[PDB]
């Protein structure tokens, strides 16, 4: 199994963890995309606010339908394909991230768990992970993440430090 | 050199005012030496060397040669239809001469392209906006009375040019032209029309022959002549396209730059 | 302002909203955010918008810029509401307007034109702001200033676009394309409509010599001749 | 019409200038992808820009 998390995707959720490493909170947001055969496609994400409460209830579905509902204004249209968190805790110390993830699941059961490490995170080394739960037996398993570009988002991309069609018929 | 080079110029020029046309051609082919020494010594040497190029074109059957030679030497219009502007440089004298060189080019400069530029040329005088107006309408009777008008001028050295002989095979040439225009394009033709337009030219009996002979030149294409019935008949464009969209760019291009 | 800088998460994303779309001969909208309180314009993140261009006219949902903005907000005070993009690739005869509307939301309005396709190298970007150079004897006259743009990125982004070059260093389709095929069904009627369009552009032009309409009408007959293209 | 325009030749003689170039009487005598998509996509692109 295959997560392909896209270039936007990937940039907010380091983005958000960093900016929630500030915070001293924990970050989550929800995934979006597209089930693809066994594979998964995240095209996008979006953070959920801070809440008081921890891990799972953490949702806000107000914030959630109302984001939801102006993106599909927006383009992309696109399932919650699952959720990421930043967790500090390692390895796999935490049990209540998991629960988290059973109600997602219980939504809809190809649902993925992503976790990055804002922290350890370093040039040359992203630290992140996708997990689903299993289906004396361990509860979840991780799936190694892939990642896609379009030729348009590569030349993009290669302006820091400077010195459609196709896509559909793909 | 630049000075035996200016001395195998003149020489040529003598030999074909008194001199053969094949040998003042070779002469021309040894002629052409760098630009620069030219350049440095005076402006009208270049000038000179450029009027001598286009005689050797008008000689020449092709006034292409010629054309580039004498633009060169005076400012003449560009393909894509820009000003081409010559420098003011070389001395009055010469200046005139190029002048004179400009308006003999003007022979040369019809043939190349198109079509009724006299911009440069002084708007007062009829004698070459005249002759461009002649060749316009498509009628000689118009183009006959020029020659017979201005005949001074094509005579001027009289023995030199006894017979006029240049500027009629110009003209019958240029006769032509406007036939080829129409330039087939249909499928099959009443005979009537091909008639009526045929008719213009002197010859009565011409587009029976003077149709047949178009054909002979390959300038227009007949299909179906000599026919029992009597009545003519008339990837590739991919590429036309893709040329037309080249040309597009390259405006907008120079508009960009610009 | 002297100069902009925007961040590549904003050429990504201005990218990924037009990608989900599919259409060529469309043009998305949305909103920019950063710091425009110096000279130099930060441009550091961004958000989509529901548009549509009608002839001349052009809608823009109000309420989804403030209902957004809001969101934006209660997850980065920081990012303020700076302007908007569009995917251009160059800019267009409502522009000025266009640009008026977002000017209460802040002031004064950036406009980043982001070209998703990319057919220069050197910049993905063209920013312009909004001035009147002005006419003596006469009232001033609104037109775009450009600025020079870079792009430039804050560690965190650093970090990320330089992970992601690291190996370097369908329905909806369908659907198109049998849009694209409809077209070229009936683009007779449309080459003639087109025809007399790029027309009118030119009555425009001559005008002005009205010309800002007439050439955008020419450009918008010349994108549909395009569009026509690629789909064959 | 070929005999009067090589000079009023009898058949005989005719038949000698038409053997010699091929000719023969009929009903009369017989005588005789890819790149450019790509070409477009950049024509559009400067078109654009």
């Amino acid at each position: 199994k295959q997560v392909q998390i896209d270039g936007l995707v990937v940039l907010k959720i380091i983005k958000h963890y960093q900016e929630e490493g500030q915070g001293t909170e924990v970050v989550q947001g929800v995934l979006l995309g597209l089930v693809v055969e066994d594979r998964l496609e995240i095209t996008n994400c979006f953070p959920f606010p801070q809440h008081t409460e921890d891990d799972a209830d953490f949702d806000e579905v107000q914030y959630q339908m109302e984001m939801m509902r102006s993106l599909r204004h927006v383009n992309i249209d696109h399932l919650h394909v699952g959720w990421y968190q930043s967790t500090y805790y390692g390895s796999f110390v935490t049990r209540a991230l998991l629960d988290s993830q059973f109600s997602y699941q219980h939504a809809i059961e190809e649902s993925v768990v992503l976790i990055y490490d804002p922290i350890k995170t370093a040039q040359g080394s992203l630290s992140l992970k996708a997990y689903r739960l299993t289906p004396f037996e361990y509860m979840f398993e991780e799936v190694p993440i892939v990642i896609k570009n379009s030729h348009l988002i590569n030349v993009l991309m290669w302006e820091l430090e400077k010195k459609x069609x196709x896509x559909x018929x793909x | 050199k630049m000075l035996g080079y200016f001395s195998l110029v003149g020489l040529l020029r003598l030999h074909s005012l008194l001199g053969d046309y094949y040998q003042a051609i070779k002469v021309l082919e040894n002629i052409e030496l760098n630009k620069k020494s030219m350049y440095s010594r005076v402006p009208e040497c270049q000038v000179t060397t450029y009027y001598y190029v286009g005689f050797a074109y008008l000689m020449m059957r092709r006034y292409q040669d010629a054309i580039r030679v004498f633009a060169n030497i005076l400012l003449y219009i560009q393909r894509t239809k820009s000003m081409f502007q010559r420098t003011t440089y070389k001395y009055e004298m010469i200046n005139k001469q190029n002048e004179q060189m400009h308006a003999l080019l003007a022979i040369a400069l019809t043939m190349y392209p198109m079509r009724i530029d006299e911009s440069i040329h002084l708007q007062l005088r009829e004698k070459y906006g005249d002759k461009m107006l002649r060749m316009q309408k498509g009628d000689p009777q118009v183009y006959e009375e020029l020659f017979s008008y201005s005949c001074p001028k094509f005579l001027s050295e009289p023995f030199l040019q006894q017979l006029k002989v240049f500027s009629d095979e110009v003209q019958q040439q240029a006769q032509l032209s406007t036939i080829r225009s129409f330039l087939k394009l249909y499928t099959t033709m009443p005979v009537a029309k091909l008639a009526g337009f045929l008719d213009l030219t002197e010859q009565e009996f011409r587009i029976q022959l003077l149709v047949f002979k178009h054909k002979m030149k390959n300038l227009v294409w007949t299909s179906g002549i000599s026919a029992l019935d009597g009545e003519f008949q008339s990837x590739x464009x991919x590429x036309x396209x893709x040329x037309x969209x080249x040309x597009x760019x390259x405006x907008x291009x120079x508009x960009x730059x610009x | 302002g002297r100069v902009v800088r925007l961040h590549p998460v904003i050429l990504a994303s201005i990218v990924d909203s037009y990608e989900r779309r599919n259409e060529g001969a469309a043009r998305v909208i949305g909103t920019l955010l950063g710091t425009v309180d110096k000279h130099s314009v930060e441009v550091t993140n961004c958000f989509s918008v529901p548009h549509n261009e009608s002839e001349d006219e052009v809608a823009v949902d109000m309420e989804f810029a403030k209902n957004m903005y809001e969101l934006h907000k209660k997850v980065s005070p920081n990012e303020l509401i700076l302007g908007w993009y569009a995917t251009g690739h160059d800019i267009t005869e409502h522009s000025v307007l266009i640009h008026e509307y977002y000017s209460r939301e802040a002031p004064n309005p950036i406009h980043l034109t982001v070209d998703t396709s990319l057919q220069n190298g050197r910049m993905s970007i063209k920013a312009y702001v909004s001035t009147l150079m002005g006419v003596p004897g006469r009232t001033m006259g609104v037109m775009f200033t450009p600025l020079t743009v870079k792009y430039a990125y804050y560690d965190t982004e650093r970090i990320g676009v330089d992970l992601i070059m690291k190996t370097c260093f369908x329905x909806x389709x369908x659907x198109x394309x049998x849009x694209x095929x409809x077209x070229x069904x009936x683009x007779x009627x449309x080459x003639x409509x087109x025809x007399x369009x790029x027309x009118x552009x030119x009555x425009x032009x001559x005008x002005x010599x009205x010309x800002x309409x007439x050439x955008x009408x020419x450009x918008x007959x010349x994108x549909x001749x395009x569009x026509x293209x690629x789909x064959x | 019409l070929l005999a009067e325009m090589l000079g009023d030749l009898s058949d005989s003689q005719l038949k000698v200038w038409m053997s010699k170039y091929g000719w023969s009487a009929d009903e009369q005598i017989f005588i005789c992808x890819x790149x450019x998509x790509x070409x477009x996509x950049x024509x559009x692109x400067x078109x654009x820009x």
